[PDB]
């Protein structure tokens, strides 16, 4: 089995700059026929992989001219010049020379370096339907921010609550190179109906002051 | 080029499942066809290969699936199939149909092997307690993955964010948001459509003001 | 385009 190794795990590049992604093999990928069967793929968020470059350096159908592949033996590089936001995703390499099995690298995430952007924050109380089932989720959306690092505190009637908080980040958005995150505080209806003020506070690099949104059960 | 997979969902340990794939846009009968699965634990893993008529339909299997999986093809239907017996927890993941190694990929279907019962989602509308308004759908309590979310049956997309699911106390939760002009809501309705293939359930929840 | 010819030594 040929082991394929990919570095870095994540790569930050400004739009219009050039990105370089590395792929190593445990053995030379030169085939008896003199060809080298090393291929590159792009898996955009929420899509399947798509073939970009085959046999080290050949662009596949529909692949723009800013993608180029190089390398030899055990050491290969994909270069993305003049990077566009739509190039973000996970890049994989695979080998077809020493098979079976056909094997894959572990993937490299291309991260676009964009200008700092503060999150747009929205808070949502529990729906009536959820309350009748005995549950009570308060949801906070922190949309279109950059960089990915962010901290969310929940406060109930002034005191921070940590138990019951579920956070989930999107991948980078190709439209504007931002991230978005959902923070959900799930209580039982029983505890929810014993408190009045629910607040999500977002702390992000773009301001020393947190962005605060708040819902009061006295609606 | 399009490859569309079907089958999957929740299978009990030891059980069986057949995945299918229909392809268009390339000369199917002259391509080796393959299944590849994707999981957090193993990454992308080639599973099985079927070759051509010329090759007498020769096959190769990954070590982890040999003797339990059977790949086959139907050149008259431009289709490839993966029959799976004695499934294990480790077989869980996203399965892609592919042409070549790997020229063309399908969109993927998901297989989960666990002794659990399938549970469809509860879908809860998120309405607020500027010139834009953000609305959402909270999808709780389902198993297995995945659900897909659209808004207005896919007619709204520019302002959509859908967040990856998180597994808590043996059940998945995810949320989706949409941001639309405030002048246009509620006068022009906004609905989230949540599909859960594994339980054969879709829920359409219109977001109405509180 | 990605497939290589198999080698099969006796
Ligand atoms: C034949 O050579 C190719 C490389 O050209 C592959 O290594 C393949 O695995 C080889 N087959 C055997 C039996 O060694």
């Amino acid at each position: 089995d040929v082991v394929m190794t990919q570095t870095p795990l994540s790569l930050p590049v400004s739009l219009g700059d050039q990105a370089s992604i590395s792929c190593r093999s445990s053995q030379s990928l030169v085939h008896s026929n003199g060809n080298t069967y090393l291929h590159w793929y792009l898996q955009k968020p929420g899509q399947s992989p798509k073939l970009l470059i085959y046999k080290v350096s050949n662009r596949f159908s529909g692949v723009p001219d800013r993608f180029s592949g190089s390398g030899s033996g055990t050491d290969f590089t994909l270069k993305i010049s003049r990077v566009e936001a739509e190039d973000l995703g996970v890049y994989f390499c695979s080998q077809s020379t020493h098979v079976p099995p056909w094997t894959f690298g572990g993937g490299t995430k291309l991260e676009i370096k964009r200008a700092d952007a503060a999150p747009t924050v929205s808070i949502f109380p529990p729906s009536s339907e959820q309350l009748t089932s005995g549950g009570a989720s308060v949801v906070c959306f922190l949309n279109n921010f950059y960089p990915k690092d962010i901290n969310v505190k929940w406060k109930i009637d002034g005191s921070e609550r940590q138990n019951g908080v579920l956070n989930s980040w999107t991948d980078q958005d190709s439209k504007d190179s931002t991230y978005s995150m959902s923070s959900t505080l799930t209580l039982t209806k029983d505890e929810y109906e014993r408190h009045n003020s629910y607040t999500c506070e977002a702390t992000h690099k773009t301001s020393t002051s947190p962005i605060v949104k708040s819902f009061n059960r006295n609606e | 080029v399009n490859l569309e997979e079907s089958g999957g969902g929740l299978v009990q340990p030891g059980g069986s499942m057949k995945l299918s794939c229909v392809a268009s846009g390339f000369t199917f009968s002259n391509y080796w066809m393959n299944w590849v699965r994707q999981s957090p634990e193993k990454g992308l893993e080639w599973v099985a290969q079927i070759r051509l008529k010329s090759d007498n339909y020769a096959t190769h299997y990954a070590e982890s699936v040999k003797g339990r999986f059977t790949i086959s093809r139907d050149d008259s239907k431009s289709s490839v199939y993966l029959q799976m017996n004695n499934l294990r927890a480790e077989d869980t993941g996203i399965y892609y149909c592919t042409g070549g190694v790997f020229d063309y990929w399908g969109q993927g279907t998901t297989l989960t092997v666990s002794s659990s019962k399938t549970t469809p989602p509860s879908v809860y509308p998120l309405a607020p307690g500027n010139s834009m308004v953000t609305l959402g759908c909270l999808v709780k309590g389902y198993f297995p993955e995945p659900v897909t979310v659209t808004w207005n049956s896919g007619a709204l997309s520019s302002g959509v964010h859908t967040f990856p699911a998180v597994l808590q106390s043996d059940l998945y939760t995810l949320s989706s948001s949409v941001t639309v002009p405030s002048s246009t809501w509620p006068s022009q309705t906004v609905t989230c459509n949540v599909a859960h293939p594994a339980s054969s359930t879709k829920v359409d929840k219109k977001i109405v003001p509180r | 385009v990605t497939s290589a010819p198999d080698t099969r030594p006796a």
